[PDB]
């Protein structure tokens, strides 16, 4: 055997449902990521500003 | 100076207050009309010979 690969783990209805579900979860999770990052950035900016004023 | 910076920001928020009321529209009145007549001021009686 040259190669063995699993192709289309399904059913077909399942293709879409599964991908869709994961997609939504991913979007929300990543947005949460943005939130965390943004919070860190703001914290950082605050530190630097204080230093700068200093 | 971090204190100064913070003080500046806080002062900005506290001090600054403004109110604005704005309403505008383009008034472009275009009228096409004529002073026509639909009345009987007085009836003069005339005749042709």
């Amino acid at each position: 055997l040259d190669d063995v690969s699993l192709t289309h783990l399904t059913f077909g209805k399942e293709f879409t449902e599964a991908v869709e579900a994961k997609q939504v979860a991913q979007q929300e999770a990543e947005r949460a990521r943005f939130v965390v990052e943004k919070a860190e950035q703001q914290k950082k900016a605050a530190i630097i500003s204080a230093e700068g004023d200093s | 100076l971090r204190k100064i910076r913070a003080a500046q920001n806080i002062s900005k928020t506290i001090a600054t207050s403004q109110n604005r009321i704005y309403l505008t529209a383009d008034n472009l009145v275009l009228n096409l009309q004529d002073e026509s007549f639909t009345r009987g001021s007085d009836s003069l009686i005339k005749g042709k010979k």
